[PDB]
């Protein structure tokens, strides 16, 4: 399995910047996956949950109003456009997969893969 | 949030215990305490799942327990390879959702 | 008002008489069985097309389906306030079927959606 | 208890078996035409029942509350004595003469809210 | 038509097309004989939505229920029920708790819904 | 189009005064109506919003658990219950229609007809 | 009537307690019971309610994530398990009867009869 | 918390008011304020209900009222034998059940 | 509520601009941002509704706009009629269904 991220860069506060995730090696369709932040001098940070399908989101409430998550199924990606950017956003952003379920398989709560991140500096 | 210590250490053939503690809201509520070890310089790995499960291609010196509103990663044969940032992280509700601590630093001497 | 006493009313002048036109959808005398027999099978095939799109038991469902311009590019007052039912049942007539599948396709995926958040915990 | 075993117990004892009864009420040509009326008649009873509680905004419930109060000019009695000490068919005589008006006002009450869901639904 | 299409897929393949199944469920001999399929198949219909119905199913197709699962109906996890089996070999393996599953629904559907009255009687 | 607020003038404090506004000049059934207050020296406040029907009634939170705002469209009227009238209440109170439509009808979100107002003193 | 509280009395912070409640001289499916706790130098804070089928419980919010009330109608009895005892905890703890309605009776919404309490120390 | 007087007193057949005070969300809006009377050493007894009904059992001499956000015990032949804490609740609606006030201690002179 | 400028000013024949911002959940997600013009001692005048839409009898030298999380209004043919407290308003969902900002004070030169 693999997970790319693409994207990031310097972003001055105030923009926007819009982050992406390609994904091999598994059926893309079958796994729930997130983004997840790490600050560059502390731990990580959940930030926002897509299901399967990708007709469900959820997100941290510091970012509620200002990311947004989506999954194209027929692409193997992921995408991540976030607006309004602070200086509290910078950090590495992590692709991953796992975290929530689809009801009728066993149920995760963990991410099962990683990618290597995208660098956002505010 | 979840309190880790900031850093353990021991010897390179002893065991070693890295705390996590929480509510009784979130760890204390959900099975679902994960643990993650991250080499500086990379993305973290998935070292355990649930409370005691291990994903495959983990070796058996890697296993945990909860009791309480209190979780610990224990590390067996403690390796010169095992030095990185452990994180925990727990299930905290359909509102919340994760919830982290900080790394907890183990030093491999 | 009576039982189509609403029929050349406007559609938002209708819209509150459904209960009364919604209460009289329910040897030779095997006629009158056929009669009846097919009373009771329209009436059930509304409900369970109701029941698929997750309108069952209301007279009024809002659905999460947008309005595509091309089925009707009026302004709401002219279709609320002017226009009759019979009117608009011919105006949209060649798009039923397709609302209706747009319908169903929105109740399932929304299905869907409530079991995913109905095993988080 | 079976089907009507508690036609003699209390208003409060009964309204517990409501699935007992609810089950019941579904399950040579001039035999035929008679078996059929039989079967095509508890069909259109039932679903005259169950249209009556699909406009009062009861579908798929045994027991719904409503938002229409109760008028002290029906039954002036307290809910000790209509619910432990009456039955079912007691009770059905003592308010036989205002079933049809209790029944305009459910099905009005319902048009109001139902108008009123629609109107919030519409915010944003 | 697409009806039955999904009969050989796995079930959780399959329970995605249960309106393509739920809508074809709608000379005097002869005229006798049509009526009693086309009144048979309303009986069925209704008594299939009734049963619905007392559960707290009424107007689903996938309804969720508070009844817990007995390890003794069927001892497999969701990986093999949901990608493995087809729903003909699940019926065939739970026909015989099929009652027992369906008598715990109506008695959970008739606290829950004695419940909800109580706490609508509040205030 | 008119609407005349005819509702009061000073009373002590803790103390129960109902305003009302006569409407005329469009058919009064047809729009959604509110009250907005104008501090003194300040700028205009929001109360409260009634539908066209007199079913359904919002409230700023300040005021929720101390005014009531009816409606009656066989008298072309609307009022406002006012209980607690704490000092801050203290304002030109104005009548106003517009505030929301009703489903059917294009959307408003503004306020279409303005009173005069009534002069409320704690 | 009757209702006679048992259970420990003496805990450490951290630990936790089983208290029952035994009741006679009235049908006991018939009424809503709670517990109720007195301060030793203070007055009485409602903790728990409990329905008469047992079925909805409801709690104060202090407690509300740490005490489970629970409700057996073959025996005539109430019990209360605490966990996480803090020494904010300590009270006399009452079991009432009365508090709450079953819908097809005349409500209450007060306690018609308290046993004489267990001293809970943390 | 409801506000309530910390102690009243009067002699032995005088009346005497104990009142307590809430908001409109609690003891205004419901008419569900019930009084109890507590002796030492004993659990409360419940002297008020409702607003004005008493329990049997309960005499004429105890009754009381509301107005507005303020609710009040009436006591009128008052005894020696009538020494206790006593205690307003009242229904706050769903979510917050029940408040109560502090006690009124209640001295006889 | 929502922020807009104290004041604004211009000369007759010159164009001026009176601002409102507030946050990207209520005038940055909704297009119901109304504009009222009040003289002192009268009631206010509704100018502009929706975004750039304004009601029949108003003059088209009052036009206004939206970008992110801020609206304005644009007054052209400035005249000396026009010395009015100006206010911004904004829907901010059905929690909280209007906000206000202060007035600007338009003072013709
Ligand atoms: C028929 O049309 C007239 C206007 O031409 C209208 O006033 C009347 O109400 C309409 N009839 C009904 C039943 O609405
Ligand atoms: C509207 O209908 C036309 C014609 O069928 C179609 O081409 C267009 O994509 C539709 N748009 C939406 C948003 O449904
Ligand atoms: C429906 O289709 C027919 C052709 O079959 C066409 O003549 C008619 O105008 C169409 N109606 C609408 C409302 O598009
Ligand atoms: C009949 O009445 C008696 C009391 O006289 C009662 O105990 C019994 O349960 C009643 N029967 C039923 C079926 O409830
Ligand atoms: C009760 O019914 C009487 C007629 O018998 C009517 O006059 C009265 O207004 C009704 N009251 C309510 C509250 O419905
Ligand atoms: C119904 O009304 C009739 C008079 O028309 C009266 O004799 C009868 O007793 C009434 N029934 C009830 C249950 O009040
Ligand atoms: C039948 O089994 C094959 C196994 O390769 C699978 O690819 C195919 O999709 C199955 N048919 C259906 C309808 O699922
Ligand atoms: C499962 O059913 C058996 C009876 O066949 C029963 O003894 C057991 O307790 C049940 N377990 C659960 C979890 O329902
Ligand atoms: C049901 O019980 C019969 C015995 O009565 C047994 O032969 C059959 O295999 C059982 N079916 C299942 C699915 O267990």
């Amino acid at each position: 399995v693999q997970l790319v991220e693409t994207g990031g860069g310097l972003v001055q506060p105030g923009g926007s910047l819009k982050l992406s995730c390609r994904a091999s090696g598994y059926t893309f369709s079958s796994f729930a996956m997130s983004w997840v932040r790490q600050a560059p001098g502390k731990g990580l940070e959940w930030v926002s949950l897509i299901n399967d399908r990708g007709g469900l989101t959820f997100y941290v409430d510091s970012v509620k109003g200002r990311f947004t998550i989506s999954r194209d199924n027929s692409k193997n990606t992921l995408s991540l456009q976030m607006h309004s950017l602070r200086d509290g956003d910078t950090a590495v952003y992590y692709c991953a997969t796992g975290g929530m379920s689809s009801a009728l398989q066993s149920s995760k709560y963990y991410f099962d893969f990683w990618g290597q991140g995208a660098l956002v500096t505010v | 949030a979840l309190t880790q210590p900031p850093s353990v250490s021991g010897s390179p053939g002893q065991s070693v215990t890295i705390s996590c503690t929480g509510t009784s809201s979130d760890i204390g509520s959900y099975n679902y305490v994960s643990w993650y070890q991250q080499h500086p310089g990379k993305a973290p790995k998935l070292m355990i799942y649930d409370v005691t499960q291990r994903p495959s291609g983990v070796s058996d010196r890697f296993s945990g327990s909860k009791s309480g509103n209190t979780a610990s990663l224990t590390i067996s044969g403690l390796q010169a390879d095992d030095e990185a940032d452990y994180y925990c992280s727990a299930y905290a509700g359909r509102q919340t959702f994760y919830i982290f601590g900080g790394g907890t630093r183990l030093t491999v001497l | 008002l009576g039982f189509l006493g609403a029929a050349g009313s406007t559609m938002g002048a209708a819209s509150m008489t459904l209960t009364v036109q919604a209460r009289n959808l329910l040897v030779w005398g095997i006629k009158q069985l056929q009669a009846r027999v097919l009373a009771v099978e329209r009436y059930l095939r509304d409900q369970q097309l109701l029941g698929i799109w997750g309108c069952s038991g209301k007279l009024i469902c809002c659905t999460n389906v947008p309005w595509n311009s091309s089925w009707s590019n009026r302004n709401l007052s002219e279709i609320w306030d002017n226009m009759t039912w019979l009117q608009w049942d011919k105006e949209i007539s060649n798009y039923t079927q397709i609302i209706y599948g747009l319908l169903e396709e929105s109740q399932n995926q929304q299905e869907k959606n409530e079991q995913d958040l109905l095993a988080l915990d």
